[PDB]
Order: structure tokens, then C-alpha cells, then sequence
């Protein structure tokens, strides 16, 4: 079969930037190049085809080059909802193949987090367990450390953590930290308290409720 | 032009199941059309291709022997028909002309294990007097399986300041996630907030 790499797997760019996006066949494929956009959560949608042509709808920012075993997607000047995983498929003969996509990321500035805590509910707590949540709101970049304390007590092992993909609209990140502990233990304790560190923030944010 | 998909759900291995892709808005009966599909997390891979009055049909190697596409061109629908699924099969599946229009997709999820509807909590400051102007809400969707759960809030209403969690994989072997959404402080007391939670594989909907 016909196989396409796309390079970079990974693009990182500020809006406004330039992006160039690779695609190359084993073989010639002629002219029977096509480029796809899919954005998270949906099918994909058709920026390019016959190498160079701009599909219908499509803004005049995305343009395509290239004949035979290389070709580029270039989007002239990036937008915060061109964040997406980009995809060339051959149409040259059967299988159809594609790449394996490149996935645009973009490069905003630096947003600090707005913290949140919540304590375990009403209903959960009639079943043993106590789940915690501390969120962490619309911020970049996306490392960002969390540290959960009971009583001043740091803690380990019990707490799992899950990202949002970038907004495509801000291009910042949500994050979710549930501390999880049987009902029994989340009373042994009065003080729960979520410590974010960031690169937006200049000192540590604590949030935190008793009992 | 629109292609809408249906047929997608849970299916135990070795099992059949049938996808249907039904047209609007095209001379159908003169288009190529493809099935490709996508596992969770990975590329696209194509599938299948028919020609448009069904004359020829080409197949991906994985698929030979084991799957069928076909049409109805009187009513405007492609089909898929599977047989012998595995694992490997699971993917979100969609049909697009060969001129590229695609539909939405549908979800194919091949699994042995019993399915879980989740528990769901509701995610609330500790009273109501906010030290800010912004407030978050949410709810807790814990131990499903398998995946996915969808999430609305007000039915749908509401979608500015919403984010849904990807879901976390537990000790358990079952999922959890959570919802949140920020509103303004002052509307706690005068607006009702409720999130509309949707788990297919179970037959469960929760409305906290």
C-alpha cells in the first residue's frame, strides 16, 4: 500500500504564525493528494484536494502544494480554532491511506488558573467513599502542579488528575483533581485544602473548607 | 447536504451489527461512497468503498471475508453489515461521498464486559455565599462502563463555561469523570442549574 508520514507529529504555534505541515508518499501519488482538519470531538472536514485546491467553505488562510511524493498544508496566519489534528490521504489507488495526522496545538500566553474546591456530596458519602474535587479553570500553559492537604498533611496515591483539550476559542486548559477517600477517613479530618503552583500565578493559590 | 448516521452501540465480540448512513441533499444515486473509521484516540483508516450504482465494491485487507457494504439508492442509504467483531474493531465509523461530504460518525464499542450505568453528584460550593463573583458548578458521573458519557447542562441551554472532563479509568476497571461549568455569583439563588447526564450503554439518563 501507499504509505503517508506527516511531519511534525506535534506543531506548536502562536496565532498569527505561519504553519507548515509535511505529507510524504512511498511512491508517487501524482496529484491525488488530500488534506483534512478534525477538531476535537468531530469528523473530519475537507481543507485541500488535488494537492492545491481549497474546498468549499474554506478559508483562503489554508493552501496546498506539491505533486508526485511531497506535499505541504500551510496555513498562511493561525487562529486559535485552527487547533485540530490535520490529515493527508492518497486517493491514487486502492487502499485508500492516510497519514498517521499532525496535531496543531497553539501557542497562547501565559493565563493563570482560577481555583475551585468542592467537598464530597450529600448522596456519595452514603455509599463509604468521599470524592474531593479541586478544579482548576481556563489556564496556560498546561503543566500545572496540585497538592492536596488534610490537616497540613501532604498526600500521596489517592488523588487522580484529568486535562481538557485546549478551548478553541482561548486556547487554555481546564483541569480536574479528585482526591478520593472512604467516608470513615474523610472524618478523621476537618481540613481540606487544594495548593496550586503555575507559571501565571506568583505564589502559591490555596483553596480550602473545613469539615 | 447531509449524511446522518445510525446503528452504533455496544456489541459483544463475535457478534454482527449493522451501520446506516442515510443522504439528503444529493444526487446519491451518483456518488462513490466510503465507510472509514477511527479507534478511540488514533487516525483514520479506511474502510470500504461502493461504487454509485453498486457495481463494484473494494475493501480494506482487515475487513475481507468479514464485512459487507451496500446501498438502498431508493432510500438514499449505505449500509455496513459486520461480522465477527473483535476489539480491534472498535472505532467510531463514519460514510463520506467521494467527494468528501462526511457524516457524523457512529460509535461501534466491542466489549465482553457487563455494562455499568454510573452515579452521579452534584459538584457544589460549601453554601452559597462565594468569596468572588464567579461561581463553579458540576456534577460528579462515577463507576460506568464502558464508555462514553455525554453531558448537557440545562438541556443544552446552557454551554457557555462548560467543561467536560475526558474520563479517567479507575482501579476498578470502571470510569469517572465530572462536569463543571462557572456562572455568575448572583445567579445562585435565582437561576436552576441541572446537568443532564447520558449513558447509552446503560440505558441511563440522571438529571442532577
Amino acid at each position: 500500500e501507499i504509505v503517508l508520514t506527516q511531519s511534525p507529529a506535534t506543531l506548536s504555534l502562536s496565532p498569527g504564525e505561519r504553519a507548515t505541515l509535511s505529507c510524504r508518499a512511498s511512491q508517487s501519488v501524482s496529484s491525488y493528494l488530500a488534506w483534512y482538519q478534525q477538531k476535537p470531538g468531530q469528523a473530519p472536514r475537507l481543507l485541500i484536494y488535488d494537492a492545491s485546491n481549497r474546498a468549499t467553505g474554506i478559508p483562503a488562510r489554508f493552501s496546498g502544494s506539491g505533486s508526485g511524493t511531497d506535499f505541504t498544508l500551510t496555513i498562511s496566519s493561525l487562529e486559535p480554532e485552527d487547533f485540530a489534528v490535520y490529515y493527508c490521504q492518497q486517493s491514487s489507488n486502492w487502499p485508500r491511506t492516510f497519514g498517521q495526522g499532525t496535531k496543531v496545538e497553539i501557542k497562547r500566553t501565559v493565563a493563570a488558573p482560577s481555583v475551585f474546591i468542592f467537598p464530597p456530596s450529600d448522596e456519595q458519602l452514603k455509599s463509604g467513599t468521599a470524592s474531593v474535587v479541586c478544579l482548576l479553570n481556563n489556564f496556560y500553559p498546561r503543566e500545572a502542579k496540585v497538592q492536596w492537604k488534610v490537616d497540613n498533611a501532604l498526600q500521596s496515591g489517592n488523588s487522580q488528575e484529568s486535562v481538557t483539550e485546549q478551548d478553541s476559542k482561548d486556547s487554555t486548559y481546564s483541569l480536574s483533581s479528585t482526591l478520593t477517600l472512604s467516608k470513615a477517613d474523610y472524618e478523621k479530618h476537618k481540613v481540606y485544602a487544594c495548593e496550586v503552583t503555575h507559571q501565571g500565578l506568583s505564589s502559591p493559590v490555596t483553596k480550602s473548607f473545613n469539615r | 447536504v447531509q449524511l446522518v448516521e445510525s446503528g452504533g452501540g455496544v456489541v459483544q465480540p463475535g457478534r454482527s451489527l449493522r451501520l446506516d448512513c442515510k443522504a439528503s441533499g444529493i444526487t446519491f444515486s451518483n456518488s462513490g461512497m466510503h465507510w472509514v473509521r477511527q479507534a478511540p484516540g488514533k487516525g483514520l483508516e479506511w474502510v470500504a468503498v461502493i461504487w454509485y450504482d453498486g457495481s463494484k465494491r473494494y475493501y480494506a485487507d482487515s475487513v475481507k471475508g468479514r464485512f459487507t457494504i451496500s446501498r438502498d439508492n431508493s432510500k438514499n442509504t449505505l449500509f455496513l453489515q459486520m461480522n465477527s467483531l473483535r476489539a480491534e474493531d472498535t472505532a467510531v465509523y463514519y460514510c463520506a461521498t467521494n467527494d468528501d461530504y462526511w457524516g457524523q460518525g457512529t460509535l461501534v464499542t466491542v466489549s465482553s464486559a457487563s455494562t455499568k450505568g454510573p452515579s452521579v453528584f452534584p459538584l457544589a460550593p460549601s453554601s452559597k455565599s462565594t468569596s468572588g463573583g464567579t461561581a463553579a458548578l458540576g456534577c460528579l458521573v462515577k463507576d460506568y462502563f464502558p464508555e462514553p458519557v455525554t453531558v448537557s447542562w440545562n438541556s443544552g441551554a446552557l454551554t457557555s463555561g462548560v467543561h467536560t472532563f475526558p474520563a479517567v479509568l479507575q482501579s476498578s476497571g470502571l470510569y469517572s469523570l465530572s462536569s463543571v461549568v462557572t456562572v455568575p455569583s448572583s445567579s445562585l439563588g435565582t437561576q436552576t442549574y441541572i446537568c443532564n447526564v447520558n449513558h447509552k450503554p446503560s440505558n441511563t439518563k440522571v438529571d442532577k
